[PDB]
RNA sequence: GGGGAGUGAAAUAGACCUGAAACCGUAUGCGUACAAGCAGUGGGAGCCUACUUGUUAGGUGACUGCGUACCUUUUGUAU
RNA sequence: GGGGCAACCACACACCGAAGCUGCGGGUGUCACGUAAGUGACGCGGUAGAGGAGCGUUCUGUAAGCCUGUGAAGGUG
């Protein structure tokens, strides 16, 4: 019968991404492919096999056309009349690391695996990460 | 000849409550609920004999696809590569050779590239 | 030593010794069977694949037993329409054993 | 081990589960001290049973009153006596009056 | 108002999980070796080693 | 009301043959305190107890895909 | 439908995709065969409704038989 992966025998790696002019949703579709594990031959859906990602410049990211002065990010507070909105340009000066997380979070399953695949994503707005001990390799510059 | 039906009714009740054990709460112990959960759990077991064949075929394909990109193709150009030639191999035993016998898989992939498709 | 033989409309991953269950075929118990429908033969690392069938290679197997594995149930029910129908099924099989591979 | 019962005891089952869970798995020295000072109705009855289980160990089966640790306390349900009580606008409704079976089982291991 | 469905064995037993007991005030008399409640007169009528009744 | 002891072929035949289901408990194993729904089904990790010791079998089911009870009336009901 | 940018026109190959078709294994109705099943020889979603074939319960015949205190009927695995 066909082989399934085992969670105590899984091997995981450390990648680092530079986002310095990458288009937002074309960058983010290749992170979310490699967090789920479609690049490995031993992929089963019910276990998590995938590589930790570190993203280093989450403020250099680029969007196309007139979308910088548009693209409201709506969310509701719970109270009556509590709808709130903030566009792309004003958001990126407030918290730059939450643009690129909410784009990847919507390209994942909504399971308790999706919450577990989302913990392998680690973004930074700086230029260096506190993970030199794990020694991530570069991919796809 | 009065017949009293108290003994052949009981055998047909215990035959239901044997198939319906392991269930939650009142579906495994009282009969007017455990008859519904035996019929419903037989319809699901009829549909899912067909859906078993679809959940593995979609699992074999996504394992060939991952293994054949690492050598330098897609999935869809590989299948046209093997059927330019005549290799005649299922999805079930390609996705065995993708995981376990990885060197024999690479000797297959190079022959699809030589088939140039 | 692993071959790909094709028994009953489906192929297998046989590596010798093989208590292996096949659909039912017409032979008695204790007779030797030759499979001439082998698709790739590997040995150590030396692996060759058949343009459709690889030449010369045989797999020798013999029948351990016959049996009939399962009891699966069928319920054809329609709600609200006064219709329900049941049926059992047990499928034959044939357990063989490979004493085989011939490159 | 030796046992004791009180089959037929007027307090209901569920009210007397709350005194059985307090003492299950202790020693009988401090089990008599939890029951001398508890304020509930079941506690005066369970101490009458717990010292009946002990006095069957100083008697018939040998054992000292020190090494006994109370092993298995359970309280089952018994017969219920059914009575009527009138309510308003002619309608009368029915009352039960419950009892229980208590079983305290001490063990000299 | 009345209920609309009955409560299972789980949701009935979860309710009464907060309803346990306690008795912890026991203390030994220093003189007579008698057990009583802390800050109470002992049943032989001794409070902190003195006969009162 | 019990615990012995005695009668009896047998007191879990003790003031009563057998003694089921719903209902209520007590022990032992395995799973559950960041996770959304007819509570099952398809795949499935681990753990447990047995057997030759693992497909020899049994019990639990993390995780995950599909899944809006039964009857009656009706042009149609998850309704 | 959502993330997001994989949108429109002409066009080419490739793949994916049902309980459809094919492969292998069983079953059955019908008609013939190769004796109408020795064997062939061709079909099977279904309500109201029409036709065909069976299981079990209690009592009577066979029963002055046969089984049972080495253990019946029951209850439980």
């Amino acid at each position: 019968k066909t082989y399934t992966a085992k969670p105590e025998t899984v091997q995981r790696d450390w990648f680092v991404v530079d986002a310095a002019g990458q288009t937002l949703g074309r960058l983010a579709t290749e992170i979310a492919r490699r967090l789920r594990g479609k690049h490995k031959p031993e992929y089963t859906p019910h276990v998590d096999t995938g590589d930790y990602i570190v993203v280093i410049n989450a403020e250099q990211v680029r969007v196309t056309g007139a979308k910088t002065t548009d693209k409201m990010y709506y969310h509701h507070s719970g109270f009556p009349g509590g709808i709130k909105s903030i566009n792309f340009e004003k958001l990126i000066a407030k918290a730059p690391e939450r643009v690129i997380e909410t784009a990847v979070k919507g390209m994942l399953p909504k399971n308790p695996l999706g919450r577990d695949m989302y913990r392998k994503l680690k973004v930074y707005k700086g230029a260096s990460h506190p993970h030199t001990a794990q020694q991530p390799q570069e991919l796809k510059i | 000849a009065r017949v009293k039906r108290g003994v052949i009714a009981r055998r047909r009740h215990k035959k239901i409550l044997k198939l319906a054990k392991g269930y939650y709460g009142a579906r495994s112990r009282v009969f007017r609920v455990a008859k519904q959960a035996v019929i419903k759990a037989g319809q699901y077991a009829y549909r899912d004999r067909r859906q078993r064949k679809r959940q593995f075929r979609a699992l074999w394909i996504a394992r060939i696809n991952a293994g054949a990109r690492q050598n330098g193709l897609s999935y869809s150009r590989l299948i046209a590569g093997l059927k330019k030639a005549a290799i005649e191999i299922d999805r079930k035993v390609l996705a065995d050779l993708a995981v376990n016998e990885k060197a024999a898989f690479t000797a297959i992939v190079e022959k699809a590239k030589a088939s140039l498709a | 030593m692993y071959a790909v033989i094709v028994t009953g409309g489906k192929q297998h991953k046989v590596t010798e010794g093989e208590f292996l269950k096949v659909e039912k075929l017409d032979v008695a118990t204790g007779e030797a069977i030759d499979f001439d429908r082998v698709l790739l033969v590997a040995n150590g690392e030396d692996v060759k694949i058949g343009l459709p069938v690889v030449e010369g290679a045989k797999v020798t197997a013999e029948v351990v037993s016959h049996g009939r594995h399962d009891k699966v149930r069928i319920i054809k029910f329609r709600r609200r329409k006064h219709h329900m129908k049941r049926q059992g099924h047990r499928q034959w099989f044939t357990e063989i054993k490979i004493t085989g591979i011939q490159a | 081990e030796v046992a004791a019962k009180l089959s037929g005891a007027r307090i209901s089952a569920q009210k007397a589960r709350l005194v059985a869970d307090q003492i299950r798995g202790k020693k009988v020295g401090e089990a008599l001290n939890l029951l001398a000072f508890s304020s509930k109705k079941a506690a005066e009855i369970m101490k009458k049973v717990l010292e009946s289980a002990v006095a069957n160990a100083e008697h018939n089966e040998g054992a000292d009153v020190d090494d006994l640790k109370v092993s298995t306390v359970f309280v089952n349900e018994g017969r219920s006596l059914k009575r009527i009580m009138p309510r308003a606008k002619g309608r009368a409704d029915r009352i039960v009056k419950r009892s229980c079976h208590i079983t305290v089982k001490v063990a000299d291991k | 108002a009345v209920q609309q469905n009955k409560k299972s064995r789980s949701a009935r037993d979860m309710r009464r999980s907060h309803d346990a007991l306690e008795s912890n005030a026991l203390s030994v008399e220093k003189s007579t070796g008698e057990v009583h409640l802390r800050h109470h007169v002992s049943p032989d009528g001794f409070y902190r080693g003195r006969k009162v009744v």
